[PDB]
C-alpha cells in the first residue's frame, strides 16, 4: 500500500515542507504530484520519468516545488494558500496507475499580543473588571497566566467570546498580580506583557 | 483453463481466459480482452475495443471510435479514423495518426512521428490542425495550424500558422516562415543552386552570386550609391563650371 | 458457436466462426477470416491473406503478395514487401509503405504518411518512384520520381524529378529545386548562418551579409558599376586633357 | 489438430498447433508461437515474445524488451519501448521506432521511415542518437547525433551533428548546416519571401533584393568600393590642388 | 434497395436533368457517380465524402455536373452525347459498397418540317400523287392531318418509307383540303405549313 | 543440401579462384559470403539481393571479390593471406538462413632450386659426399634425379633434413652422372641445373 507523510504536518509560513513516500512499488515508470484530491492534468505540479531521468514541471508549478528520485516532494517558500490535499500518482512498469494522498496545514507567525481592561481602577471592595487580548487572529488557542501560574479554574473567573475575554466577577485587593495572556497555534507561541492590578 | 465460446451477441467469439465480447460479429482473443461494439476485435492482453469497426491489437490498447486502430503497447486511439501505433500513443483528433513512443495528437488531420514524454501526463502534444511533427519532444500549441516540424525540442506557440521548422533545437517565432535554427544556433544552407537575379525573381542568391554581382541592376545601384561613372568623369559630364574654376583657377 | 478446428491444409488453424484456412501452416482467427496461402495469417474481422508469408490484422484487411502487412482498418497491401498501416491505405508498389488514412501509393520504393481522400476512389495518390509524402492531400503524378513533400495540398505534375516541397500549400514547378511556397504565398527563411562569400562557394547569403557586403569582389563590382575610385579622383588618373581644358579653360 | 489449452503458467493460453506460452497472463495464438515472458503476446506464425509486456504480431516477429512491438514480417524489436513495424525492421535502440522495409535503427531515441537493404546484413542503418531518416538507402554513422534526413542515398559520416539533408542524393559534410544537394547536383530554393536587410538580420535574401539593392548600407558600401559621390565630384570636394593644377595647367 | 430515378426521363438538348436517389442507407461514408454501367476509376464523374463534407470532381467530369448531399446528381447543358447509363456507388459506414443504376435519353429540338408533292396539278378524275415531309430526322414519329382532322385509315391512303411518305392512290376533287404533317419525339412537337390541293 | 566447391582447390599466388555453389534453393532472398568458418557482420565480403538485384561489398571486401547472380564468388589476384575457410549464407524466401562452407589453399610459385656439395673432389675409392638443395621453402616436396632416372631406393642413398640432404655413403667412379634436384608443390614444379661428380 502506498502512503505519503508530510514532514512536518504543520509548517510556519515561509518555511519548507517535505512529503515522504513509503512502500513505493518495485518496478516503476514515473511519478506525478497533483494539487487537490483529484488527479487532473491541469493540477499537475511536477512529474518524474525514471526512464529518461527527467523532472518536468507541470502547469500548476510555481517554481517552489522539486521532485526527488525517491518520489519525495519538497515545497519551499510555503504560503497560507498552499494548505490543502496533495495526491501522488505512481505509474508501475505495466503502466497501471497507483494513487496516494497527503496533506499539511500552513499557519502564520503569531505575533506579540496585548491586553486591555475597560476599568483602569478596580474598586477594592468589589468590581466586575474584564480582561481581553485585542489582536484577533484566526484558529488560535487562548490561555491566561496569573501570578506567573496557570489560572485556577473557578466560576469567579468568567470567560466570554470563547475564552479570549477574561471577566473577574468580584475582585479583591488580594488578587493584585501580573495579568498576561497567550495566543497559540500548532506552530508557534510567545507571550504578551504582564498587566498589573491597581488598588490601594 | 482457456476456453472457446460464444459471446453475448450473434457471431461473437471469446478465445482465452476472462474475455468479454458483446458486439455483433465481435471477437476477443487473448487474456482480459473486451470487444463491446459491432465488428470490433481485441487481440492480445487487456485490450479494449469500445467503438464500431475498431481494433486494438497488442497490450493494454484502447480503441473508442468508428474506425480506430491501437496497435502496440498502451495506445489509446480515441478519434474517428484515427490510428495510434507504437508505445503509449494517444490520438484524440479526427483522421489523425501517431507513430512512436509517448506522443499525443489532439489536433484534427494531424500527425506525429517520434518520441515525446509521459511522466504522469503527456508533456509534448500536437494540438494543431493539419500539422505534422517528426522528431523528439516537439510541441504545437492549440490554434497554431498548418505547421510542420523536422527536428527536436521545437515548441510552437499560439498564433503561428504556415510555418516549417528544420533541425535540432530550431525555433519558430512568426507565421509564413521557414526556420533553420534558433537565435543561439544558426545553420548554414549549403549546396544551393545559383539564383535568378532579376526584377521579380523570388530565389535564394548564393555566395558566388553576391561575390561577383552578375545581373544586378547597374542603373538602380548607381543611384542608391552616388557613383561617378568613368565616362562622365573622363568627359566632364555633370559638373559645375562657375566654382570648379574657383578652386582650380 | 465458435469452434477450433483444422483447415484444409497441414497445420492450418481456424479459430472463431465462419473461418477458412487453406495454406500450409496458415491460420485464420476471428470472424469471416480467410488465409489461403502458405504461412499466411488473418486475425480480426473479415480479413483476407492471399499471399505467402502475408498477414492481415484488423478489420477488412487484404494482403496479396509475398510479404504483405495490412494492419488497421480496410487496408489493402498489394505489393511485394509492402506495408499498409492505418485506415483505408492501399499500397500497390514494390517495397513501398503507407501510414495514415485514405492514402494510395502506386510507386516503387515510395511512401506516404498523412491523410488523403477516398470518396469512391483515391483522389490523392503517390505514383512516383523513390518519393515520399508527409502531409495532407498531396499528389505526385506518374513519371515524377525522387520527389519529397513536407506539407499539405502539394500537387506535383509530370516530369518533375529531384524536387522538395516544404510547407502548407507549397508549389513545385521545375526539377532540381526546393520550394518553400507558391506564387501567392512566399515564405521567409529565418535563422540562417552567414554565407561563405567567395569565387566558388554555393551558400545562402543573409540580410547582414548583403547589408554590409563584406568579402565582395571589390574589383569585379568596380567594372560592372563604372566606379571612379577616390584614388584616381585624388591623383587625376585617366582623364582627357584636350577635353577638360575646353570646359575648364 | 489445433487445440486450446493452458500454457505452463497461470492464465497462459495456447491456441493453434505447436504453441508455447510460459509467462503469467501470456498467450500464443497461431502456429509455432512462443510467449515466454509475463503478459507477452505472440499472434501469427512463428512469432517470439521474449520480453515482458511485449507483443509480436505477424510472421516471424521477435520482441525482446520491456515494451516491444514487432508488427509485420520478420521484424525484430530489441529495445526498451521500441517499435518495429513493416517488413524486416530491426530496432536495437532505446525508445526508437522504425517503419518501412529492411531498415535498422541502433541509435537511441532515433527513427527511420523508408526502405534500406538487407542482403545478409543490414547495409543501411541509423547509428545516431536523436536522429531521424525518411527516404531510401540512407546512412548515419555512429557518433553523429541530432541529424535529420529527407532524401535518398544520403550517407552521414562520423562527427557530424545538428545537420539536415534534403532531397535525393544530398550530401552532408559539416555540422550545423542544412544541405539541399551535393557538389555535383545543386538545388535552387524558389518562392522565398523577401529578406530583412539590416545590420543584424539573419534571413535569406532573394533575387529581387540583390537585383535592386534596396536597404543596403549606402555608407559602408561606399568605403569598400572607393566611389566618388556626385555630391563631391560636382562640387570639387576632396581634391588635390597642387597636382590638379599641374596636369590641368 | 437502392434505386435511382431520372427527372425527367427524356430531356431536350441544352436543358438539365436531375437524378434522384431513394432508400439511401442510414450510415454512409460517401458517394460516387460513374458514367456507364461499370464502376471504373476512369469513368468517375464526381464523388462526395460525408466525413469531411467535400465534393471532388472526377476524371470524367466536364464542369456541368454537381453532386448534392442527398446523393443527387445534376447535369446542366445536357447534350446528345450524354445519353447512356449512369451508376451510383454508395459506400456505407463499414465501407461495403452498394450499387445502383439510372439512365436518361437526350433528344433534339425538332423544327418546323416541310412537305413536297411530286405532282403539282393533280388530275381531277384520278391521280396517284404522293405527299412527303422532306426534313429527315432520326427516331421521330410522323402523323398526317387533313382538313385539320386525323387521317381516316383506308387502303386508299398509302404510306411508304415507313409513313413519312403519304401517297393518294386515287384522288378526287372532293378531297381538296389543307395537307399538313407533324414530327414528334418524346420531348417536343410542332407543325409545318398547311398544303392545299389544286383542282378546277 | 547446400555445398560449395573451390575451383581450383590450390591456386598459385596472383591467380584467381572461383567458388561454385550447388543445390541452390529454388526460392531465394539473397546471398552473402563471409571470411572464416563463422557468420559475422564484420567478416562479410560481399552480398547480393535478388529483389533489387544489387551487389553490395561488405566491410571485409578488398576490391578483388565479385558475386555472381548464381551465388558464385570470384576472387582475383589471390594472395597467401587469403588461405582459409569461407562460408556462404543463403536466405530463402521465408528468410530462414542456410549456411555452407568452402576453402582453398594458396601456394607460392617456386623457382629454380640449386644444389650444393661439401666436397668438390670425391675420392674415387670411397667417400661420403653429401648433396643438398639449399633454397629452403615451406610445405613442398623434394625429389632427386640421377642419370635422368629416379633415384634407386637403397640404404646407400642416405637422406637428411627430411630428404633435402642426400648423402652418398661410399662413392664409386661408376656413380658419375648428372645430379638434379626437384622442388614441387601442389600448384607448380620446375627443376634445377644438373650437377656432376669429378673423378679420374
Ligand atoms: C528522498 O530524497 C531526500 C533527499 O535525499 C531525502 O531527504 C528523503 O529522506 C528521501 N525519502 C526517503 C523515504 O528516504
Ligand atoms: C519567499 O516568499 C516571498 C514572497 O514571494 C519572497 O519575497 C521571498 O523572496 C521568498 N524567499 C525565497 C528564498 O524564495
Ligand atoms: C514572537 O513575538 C514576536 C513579536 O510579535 C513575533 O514577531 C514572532 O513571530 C514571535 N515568534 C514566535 C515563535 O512566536
Ligand atoms: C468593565 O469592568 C467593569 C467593572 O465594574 C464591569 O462592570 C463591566 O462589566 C466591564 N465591561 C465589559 C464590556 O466587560
Ligand atoms: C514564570 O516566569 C518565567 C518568565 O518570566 C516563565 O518562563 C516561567 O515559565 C514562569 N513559571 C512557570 C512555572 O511556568
Ligand atoms: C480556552 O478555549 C479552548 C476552546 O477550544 C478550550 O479548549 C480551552 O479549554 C479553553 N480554556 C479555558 C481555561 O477555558
Ligand atoms: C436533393 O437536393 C436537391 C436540392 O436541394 C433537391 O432538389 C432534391 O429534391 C433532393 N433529393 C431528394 C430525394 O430529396
Ligand atoms: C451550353 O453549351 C453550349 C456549347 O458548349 C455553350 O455554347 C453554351 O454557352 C452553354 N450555356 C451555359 C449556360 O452553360
Ligand atoms: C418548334 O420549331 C422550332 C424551329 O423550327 C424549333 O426550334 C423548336 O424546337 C420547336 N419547338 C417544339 C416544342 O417542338
Ligand atoms: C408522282 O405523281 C403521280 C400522279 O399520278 C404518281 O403516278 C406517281 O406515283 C408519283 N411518283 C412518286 C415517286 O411518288
Ligand atoms: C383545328 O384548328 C386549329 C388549327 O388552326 C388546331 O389548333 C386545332 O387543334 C384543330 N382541331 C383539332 C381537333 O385538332
Ligand atoms: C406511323 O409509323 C409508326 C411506326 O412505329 C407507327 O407506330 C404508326 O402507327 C404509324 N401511323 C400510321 C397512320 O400508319
Ligand atoms: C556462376 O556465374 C558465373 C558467370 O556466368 C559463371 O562463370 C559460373 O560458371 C556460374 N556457376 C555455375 C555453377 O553455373
Ligand atoms: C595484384 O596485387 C599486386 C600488389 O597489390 C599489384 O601490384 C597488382 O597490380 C595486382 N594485379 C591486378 C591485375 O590487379
Ligand atoms: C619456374 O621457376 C621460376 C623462377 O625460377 C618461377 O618464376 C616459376 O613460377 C616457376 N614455374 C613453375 C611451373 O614451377
Ligand atoms: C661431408 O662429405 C664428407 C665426405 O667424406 C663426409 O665425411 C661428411 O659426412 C659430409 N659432412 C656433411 C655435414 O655433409
Ligand atoms: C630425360 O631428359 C629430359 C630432359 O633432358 C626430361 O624432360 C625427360 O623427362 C627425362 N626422362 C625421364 C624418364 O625423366
Ligand atoms: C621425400 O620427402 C617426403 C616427406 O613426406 C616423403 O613423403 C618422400 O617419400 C620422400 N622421398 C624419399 C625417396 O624418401
Amino acid at each position: 500500500q502506498l502512503t505519503t507523510e508530510s514532514m512536518p504536518f504543520n509548517v510556519a509560513e515561509g518555511k519548507e515542507v517535505l512529503l515522504l513516500v513509503h512502500n513505493l512499488p518495485q518496478q516503476l515508470f514515473g511519478y506525478s504530484w497533483y494539487k487537490g484530491e483529484r488527479v487532473d492534468g491541469n493540477r499537475q505540479i511536477v512529474g518524474y520519468a525514471i526512464g529518461t531521468q527527467q523532472a518536468t514541471p507541470g502547469p500548476a508549478n510555481s517554481g517552489r516545488e522539486t521532485i526527488y528520485p525517491n518520489a519525495s516532494l519538497l515545497i519551499q517558500n510555503v504560503t497560507q494558500n498552499d494548505t490543502g490535499f496533495y495526491t501522488l500518482q505512481v505509474i508501475k512498469s505495466d503502466l497501471v496507475n497507483e494513487e496516494a494522498t497527503g496533506q499539511f496545514h500552513v499557519y502564520p507567525e503569531l505575533p506579540k499580543p496585548s491586553i486591555s481592561s475597560n476599568n483602569s481602577n478596580p474598586v477594592e471592595d468589589k468590581d466586575a473588571v474584564a480582561f481581553t487580548c485585542e489582536p484577533e487572529t484566526q484558529d488560535t488557542t487562548y490561555l491566561w497566566w496569573i501570578n506567573n501560574q496557570s489560572l485556577p479554574v473557578s466560576p469567579r473567573l468568567q470567560l466570554s467570546n470563547g475564552n479570549r475575554t477574561l471577566t473577574l466577577l468580584s475582585v479583591t485587593r488580594n488578587d493584585t498580580g501580573p495579568y498576561e495572556c497567550e495566543i497559540q497555534n500548532p506552530v508557534s507561541a510567545n507571550r504578551s506583557d504582564p498587566v498589573t492590578l491597581n488598588v490601594t | 483453463a482457456p476456453v472457446i465460446k460464444a459471446g453475448t451477441a450473434t457471431d461473437s467469439t471469446e478465445a482465452g481466459v476472462d474475455n468479454v465480447a458483446n458486439g455483433v460479429k465481435s471477437s476477443a482473443f487473448g487474456y482480459d480482452n473486451k470487444a463491446i461494439e459491432k465488428e470490433s476485435s481485441a487481440f492480445g492482453t487487456g485490450n479494449r475495443a469500445t467503438g464500431e469497426f475498431s481494433s486494438a491489437f497488442g497490450f493494454h490498447n484502447i480503441a473508442s471510435k468508428i474506425h480506430s486502430s491501437a496497435f502496440g503497447s498502451n495506445n489509446a486511439a480515441d478519434g474517428v479514423n484515427s490510428s495510434a501505433f507504437g508505445f503509449k500513443n494517444t490520438v484524440s483528433g479526427f483522421n489523425s495518426s501517431a507513430f512512436g513512443s509517448q506522443y499525443q495528437v489532439t489536433g484534427n488531420f494531424s500527425g506525429a512521428f517520434g518520441m515525446g514524454e509521459f511522466n504522469g501526463q503527456y508533456q509534448y502534444k500536437n494540438e494543431g490542425n493539419n500539422s505534422y511533427m517528426i522528431g523528439n519532444k516537439n510541441k504545437i500549441a492549440s490554434g497554431s495550424d498548418d505547421n510542420f516540424i523536422l527536428g527536436n525540442n521545437v515548441h510552437i506557440g499560439g498564433g503561428i500558422n504556415n510555418s516549417v521548422a528544420l533541425g535540432n533545437n530550431s525555433t519558430v517565432s512568426a507565421s509564413n516562415t521557414v526556420s533553420v535554427g534558433s537565435s543561439t544556433l544558426k545553420r548554414k544552407i549549403v549546396n544551393v543552386g545559383d539564383g535568378a537575379i532579376s526584377a521579380n525573381s523570388s530565389d535564394a542568391v548564393t555566395g558566388r552570386q553576391l561575390y561577383s554581382g552578375n545581373g544586378i541592376d547597374t542603373a538602380a545601384w548607381q543611384n542608391k550609391l552616388n557613383v561617378t561613372r568613368k565616362n562622365d568623369y573622363k568627359d566632364a559630364n555633370d559638373i559645375d563650371v562657375n566654382k570648379w574654376k574657383a578652386k582650380l583657377g
